[PDB]
This record gives C-alpha cells, sequence and structure tokens, in this order.
C-alpha cells in the first residue's frame, strides 16, 4: 500500500531521529563524566599540594 | 581511570611527605646543637670576667 510506505517512510523519520537522539545522550554522558574527571583532578591535585605545604609549615616551626 | 590516577598519586606526595619531615627535622637538629655550642661558647670566654664584677658589686 502506498500509505503503507508513507508510514514507512515516517518510521525511518523516526529512525533517523532516534539514531540522533542516541548519540545526543550518549554524548552528554561523555561529556560531563570527563569534566567531572576534569575539575576532580584538580581539586584532589590542590588538596594534597596543600596537605604537603601544612608538613612544610608545621614542620619547619616545630 | 580516576581511582588510578587518585592512588598513585597519593602515594607520590606522601612518600615527598615523609622526605621533607627528616629533610627538615634533622637539619634542625644539627642547627641546634651548632648554635648551644655557639652559645656556651660565646658564654665560655668570659664567665669570670662577669661573675668577678658582680660579686665585687653585691659585696658592701
Amino acid at each position: 500500500s502506498k500509505l503503507e510506505a508513507i508510514l514507512s517512510q515516517e518510521v525511518e523519520a523516526e529512525i533517523q531521529a532516534l539514531l540522533q537522539e542516541a548519540e545526543a545522550k550518549a554524548e552528554a554522558v561523555k561529556r560531563e563524566a570527563e569534566e567531572k574527571a576534569k575539575a576532580l583532578l584538580q581539586a584532589r591535585e590542590r588538596a594534597l599540594e596543600a596537605q604537603y605545604r601544612a608538613a612544610l609549615r608545621r614542620a619547619e616551626s616545630a | 581511570e580516576a581511582e588510578a590516577k587518585a592512588k598513585a598519586l597519593e602515594a607520590q606526595y606522601r612518600e615527598r611527605e615523609r622526605a621533607e619531615t627528616e629533610a627538615l627535622l634533622a637539619r634542625y637538629r644539627e642547627r641546634a646543637e651548632a648554635e648551644a655550642k655557639a652559645v656556651r661558647e660565646k658564654a665560655m670566654a668570659r664567665l669570670d670576667e662577669a661573675v668577678a664584677l658582680v660579686l665585687k658589686e653585691v659585696l658592701p
């Protein structure tokens, strides 16, 4: 049926948009999880450098 | 990768922590002994020049 083929083009439109949305949501996932690895890496580094600074100041004053 | 970097990162900088704490403790030990012998050494150059004059000063 011709209108069945039009239903098929609607279904293929949904397949096109669904693979677009699938890559969009997976892209947001990989993005935000990498940038939270980023900024968290940095927080760890400044904390452990500050802790070694505490070692510096306190041992020299003692 | 986050937990691996955190683990090895902590390993490295804690080892630097202990290296620091000895590296300043024992050096301040040796300088404190040098300054103790220095203040005793400068003191034991005049220790009877002072006590002679002040036992003069106490005595009426």
